[PDB]
């Protein structure tokens, strides 16, 4: 997970959870529109019961677009005025039922007149677990946040069943690797490191390749699991990561969106707010993604 | 060596939610707790 690990080697220590999907389908929104290096940049990005998603793009009025731009963008497409405050708080409502409350609001600041364009994506996740945890195994253990330093946490344990699982060895380090399902087609994989301290080396090596080729060795044994139960919520500034990641022709100004406004557009601004629960019966996830064009006026 | 008779996360992980498939959902990092 490329963006993943750009945003967790930047926040050391801090807990992070992102949606892949969410921001892949906001910077794909931006490619439509965009033309030449803009482009060529995004277009590394381009890509159930329990897995929803949807995608709004909140035009100005008063600016005219590009019908190839509003072409690849589908009946997903809206007018409005920024100008108007109430603006924000429909854009919000929405993101807000959709999630089923959990990302509320998205948006934090009355937008600019200066802007043109929103593009937002917004996912929700709940399941319960095939098979759930007993509440009355729920206990406080101690977590380790680092070598010396404990923390209580409230963990839950389910014994003697059996999962798919793996113990990998790998030259940045070695983990266990374990599946947990959900009640339908999506599962939680679960990443342990062997040294209580170990897992930024096995964090740098997060491939979508590494991770496929673990995942492909599990076999299903009997193994106790004890996991926190947890909740979380994240909100992270995206483009200095996407920078970092080669999408340099891609805010601010250099910013090429000609095959979507007429007028010249930049795109200031990318938020990711994310939420996650996890307990003993289900998990339940959101976020919601935002990209916000402005420069026209 | 690595443990594969217990599954003991009382220490940070990584956590990844995805479709049987192969699509990945969520990604996350457990630090620590939060709140209480």
């Amino acid at each position: 997970m490329d963006i993943f690990r750009e945003i967790a080697s930047s926040m050391k220590g801090e807990n992070v959870f992102i949606s892949p999907p969410s921001i892949s389908s906001v910077l794909t929104i931006l490619y439509y529109g965009a033309n030449g290096s803009t482009a060529e940049q995004l277009s590394k990005y381009v890509e159930d019961i329990s897995f929803k998603s949807m995608n709004k793009v909140y035009g100005r009025y008063s600016a005219v677009f590009k019908d190839s731009f509003l072409r690849k963008i589908g009946d997903n497409f809206q007018t409005v005025d920024f100008t108007d405050c109430r603006t924000v708080d429909a854009i919000n409502k929405c993101v807000d039922i959709f999630t089923e409350g959990k990302i509320n609001p998205l948006l934090d600041e009355p937008l600019s007149p200066d802007t043109c364009l929103l593009a937002i994506s917004a996912v929700y996740f709940k399941a319960k677990w095939l098979m759930p945890f007993e509440k009355e195994f729920t206990s406080d253990y101690p977590f380790y946040v680092s070598p010396t330093e404990m923390v209580d946490v409230s963990m839950m344990s389910m014994y003697g069943e059996a999962f798919n699982h793996a113990s990998v060895k790998e030259s940045f380090g070695n983990f266990s690797i374990i599946e947990l399902p959900y009640v339908g087609d999506t599962s939680m994989v679960v990443i342990l490191p062997d040294n209580i301290d170990g897992l930024e080396s096995i964090e740098q090596n997060l491939t979508d390749t590494n991770f496929k080729k673990w995942c492909d060795s599990m076999d299903a044994m009997f193994i106790d699991v004890h996991i926190p139960k947890f909740k979380v919520t994240g909100s992270y500034n995206l483009v200095d990561a996407l920078v970092k990641l080669g999408l340099t022709e891609v805010f601010g100004s250099t910013g090429d969106y000609s095959n979507m406004c007429n007028s010249d557009v930049s795109v200031d601004a990318m938020i990711h707010k994310t939420y996650i629960d996890v307990n003993e019966e289900y998990t339940e996830a959101a976020a919601a993604t935002c990209a916000l064009v402005a420069d026209c006026a | 060596s690595t443990v594969t008779n217990e599954f003991c996360a009382d220490h940070p992980f990584i956590y990844v939610i995805r479709h049987v498939d192969g699509k990945i959902l969520f990604v996350g990092r457990y630090c620590s707790p939060t709140t209480n």
